[PDB]
RNA sequence: AUCUAUAAUAGUUUUU
RNA sequence: CCUCUGAAUAAACUAUU
RNA sequence: AGUAGUAACAAGAG
């Protein structure tokens, strides 16, 4: 979390090079979920060992 | 500037940097699924190498058998198994001629070994194909089950405790019309009756599987596991072969390590000195293609028959049984295959017992061809494999055969201006050929090649090469005017063994020391290896230094211990202490190294005999003298000599009841140690039952104590009464 | 000067 | 839904005990 | 999909 905060310039994620055999929207949603849950754990006034 | 590591060889000779050619820092290849394909390929290839032989049907098992002995002489360079019996006999005869009395003395020593060996020798090993369960079991478990079945079938010569009596039991069981065994299911006990042919097929069967974690091979291969009936005969035959090999200079077995390197260097230098100063000398680094698939058990029978001439008949029979059993051997196919349906998205397991009459629409082209070729050989769920030695068996007898061919290279036998000698180890060889000119070298190489062809030995042309004497390779040792060091080969040994904290520390330091002594590991690299090992140890066992802030579940206790301790250097690394090891003290145990730095309370807690992490004895009440547990790499037992858990898979099978049995066995064994203290130290030998021996020992001890005044007459009377009660219980 | 005692554990070597 | 389980070839040699 | 490679995993059983 500390290292993520040190960077400014986040944009809205978009697919630049798609995976031919995959489902790219799933990757995009995975990234969004990671961001959301990072914020969530940051909002619970305690960081656990595992999430 | 593109970096090309290989170009380093333009200045450093390849041998002097050979360790760079071993990529032994990555994980080795593994086998994932079934081994049936490899077993079928091996069987088909073994029969293809002998296709021009004689086909017969075994009258006892009914299995087709192929006999390439005395077959047509080859007309090309393809591998072939048409060994000539007269040539093998002549090779043995000339080997005897060159070393008079070798076979006689070997047979004398082997007769002593055979007459002395005990049955418990069979408990050695890792696994064994148990014919009563059609799968692999621990060697001791397999032996126990076989003894139990034999006792249930009235075959009790093994009670003598001699291995040869167990072999007599095996032979007598071969003649039983029927056999009866017990089977478990969902954990009831049921009885199964095997007719003569079924039991005979089971007795000649070797299980097969795929080998995992082998370096330097792109493709996988099959390995075999012998059954219970054949282990003893193979053991005796290999004892004879070992005795023979110990008396030959060209033999690369059964010596190893520094002694092997010294022997090879001495032999090579003697060959060089014997070479004249006006004749060319060449060395061939050679490999033999499919050694074990071309050697035939019948030729080993012939060799044993020639070796054991003028010997008692019983010795000859007990030695000859092994090749007889191996020429009528069967091969288990394996797990089978797995089928997948994409439309229905399902998977299933197809056992190998169904391959006999399974429709071939499921399989691909290669597997279909394998099954079609191998079907004629299938009987009772196995495959008939008469020719060939399966895998890694009779290594020393093969060494004897190779050394005989090497011995055929003396001038008294070549009868010309060229000659040869060299080193043999199972199937690997180095050949030194001396001749006045190059044409002589060519003639000698050709004669060696053809003589090997006569005895069923094929020299791998694409893996063998020849150069001037002075450099070669033998059994992964690279000789360049002397054997060179190869550190990468032993590199995987560096790390954490996984026994426990104390043993792992000892193993790491000892490995560093030994590689300094042997593999030319330098001082600075030794220090860096020590640092890396301590880092890995701390990370694995969560025992970082107490004055750090590494978050682990064990950090709180270590921090408390660190704070309460006055002498920090006395703490072990397992207790968060510092590292006191350097080059000069790699040979000293850690606890002994810092004994004179430990606090009295910490030292007493560490070496407290009443620590539940190590068991306790029962003499008097408990031997409260030293921490006592099998103490390999653990000189002094402390609280860090704990024992980890056990795998619990069997709990979900029908064999879980066996757990109980072994536990009960331990119980009984424990009691036996209260009567015979030396049993743990040295293995007891006797024919009487455990209860009878214990009762006799109790009576004699009571008499001795009463006579010497150690006990009073009331105790003597009570002990005698209890002994009589035990005698009464014995009958009921 | 010679020097293969046993048993346990782990590691290494032994492909058409 | 719930219970349990996370997978031991042969020979020789090397090291420690 | 992916790991992977001559056969498997992508949980198994009760
Ligand atoms: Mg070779």
């Amino acid at each position: 979390i500390k290292c993520m905060k040190t960077f400014f310039g986040w944009k809205e994620p978009n697919i630049i090079k798609p995976h031919e055999k995959g489902i790219n929207p799933n990757y995009l949603l995975t990234w969004k979920q990671v961001l959301a849950e990072l914020q969530d754990i940051e909002n619970e006034e305690k960081i656990p060992r595992t999430k | 500037m593109d970096v090309n590591p290989t170009l380093l060889f333009l200045k450093v000779p390849v041998q002097n940097a050979i360790s760079t050619t071993f990529p032994y820092t990555g994980d080795p290849p593994y086998s994932h699924g079934t081994g049936t394909g490899y077993t079928m390929d091996t069987v088909n290839r073994t029969h293809k190498y002998s296709e021009k032989g004689k086909w017969t049907t075994n009258t006892e098992t009914g299995a087709p058998q192929l006999n390439p002995i005395d077959g047509p002489l080859p007309e090309d360079n393809e591998p072939s198994g048409y060994a000539q019996t007269d040539c093998v006999l002549e090779a043995m005869a000339f080997l005897e001629e060159s070393h008079p009395g070798i076979f006689e003395n070997s047979c004398l020593e082997t007769m002593e070994i055979v007459q002395q060996t005990r049955v418990d020798k069979l408990t050695q090993g890792r696994q064994t194909y148990d014919w009563t369960l059609n799968r692999n079991q621990p060697a001791a478990t397999a032996l126990a089950n076989t003894i139990e079945v034999f006792r249930s079938n009235g075959l009790t010569a093994n009670e003598s405790g001699r291995l040869i009596d167990f072999l007599k039991d095996v032979m007598d069981s071969m003649d039983k019309e029927e056999m009866e065994i017990t089977t478990h299911f969902q954990i009831g006990k049921k009885k199964q009756r095997l007719n003569k042919r079924s039991y005979l097929i089971r007795a000649l069967t070797l299980n097969t599987m795929t080998k995992d974690a082998e370096r330097g091979k792109l493709k996988r291969r099959a390995i075999a596991t012998p059954g219970m009936q054949i282990r003893g005969f193979v053991y005796f035959v290999e004892a004879l072969a070992r005795s023979i090999c110990e008396k030959l200079e060209q033999s690369g077995l059964p010596v190893g390590g520094n002694e092997k390197k010294a022997k090879l260097a001495n032999v090579v230098r003697k060959m060089m000195t014997n070479s004249q100063d006006t004749e060319l000398s060449f060395t061939i680094t050679g490999d033999n293609t499919k050694w074990n698939e071309n050697q035939n058990p019948r030729m080993f029978l012939a060799m044993i028959t020639y070796i054991t001439r003028n010997q008692p008949e019983w010795f000859r029979n007990v030695l000859s049984i092994a090749p007889i059993m191996f020429s009528n051997k069967m091969a288990r196919l394996g797990k089978g295959y797995m089928f997948e349906s994409k439309s229905m998205k399902l998977r299933t397991q197809v056992p190998a017992e169904m391959l006999a009459n399974i429709d071939l629409k499921y399989f691909n082209k290669s597997t279909r061809e394998k099954i079609e070729k191998i079907r004629p050989l299938l009987i009772d769920g196995t495959a008939s494999l008469s020719p060939g030695m399966m895998m890694g068996m009779f290594n020393m007898l093969s060494t004897v055969l190779g050394v005989s061919i090497l011995n055929l290279g003396q001038k008294k036998y070549t009868k010309t201006t060229y000659w040869w000698d060299g080193l043999q180890s199972s199937d690997d060889f180095a050949l030194i050929v001396n001749a006045p000119n190059h044409e002589g070298i060519q003639a000698g190489v050709d004669r060696f090649y053809r003589t090997c062809k006569l005895v069923g030995i094929n020299m791998s042309k694409k893996k063998s090469y020849i150069n001037r004497t002075g450099t070669f390779e033998f059994t992964s040792f690279f000789y360049r005017y002397g054997f060179v060091a190869n550190f990468s080969m032993e590199l995987p040994s560096f790390g954490v063994s996984g026994i426990n904290e104390s043993a792992d520390m000892s193993v790491g330091v000892t490995v560093i020391k030994n590689n300094m002594i042997n593999n030319d590991l330098g001082p600075a690299t030794a220090q860096m290896a020590l640092q890396l090992f301590i880092k890995d140890y701390r990370y694995t066992y969560r025992c970082h230094r107490g004055d750090t802030q590494i978050q682990t579940r064990r950090a709180f206790e270590l921090k408390k211990l660190w704070e309460q301790t006055r002498s920090k250097a006395g703490l072990l690394v397992s207790d968060g202490g510092p590292n006191l090891y350097n080059i000069r003290n790699l040979h000293i145990p850690e606890v002994c190294l810092k004994w004179e730095l430990m606090d009295e309370d910490y030292q007493g807690r560490l070496c407290n005999p009443m620590n539940p992490f190590v068991s306790h004895k029962e003499i008097d009440s408990v031997n409260n003298a030293v921490v006592m547990p099998s103490m390999e790499y653990d000189a002094v037992a402390t609280t860090h000599s704990w024992i980890p858990k056990r795998n619990r898979s069997i709990l979900n099978t029908s064999q879980r009841g066996i757990l109980e049995d072994e536990q009960m066995y331990q119980k009984c064994c424990n009691l036996f140690e209260k009567f015979f203290p030396s049993s743990s130290y040295r293995r007891p030998v006797g024919i009487s039952s455990m209860v009878e021996a214990m009762v006799s020992r109790a009576r004699i001890d009571a008499r001795i104590d009463f006579e010497s005044g150690r006990i009073k007459k009331e105790e003597f009377a009570e002990i005698m009464k209890i002994c009589s009660t035990i005698e009464e219980l014995r009958r009921q």
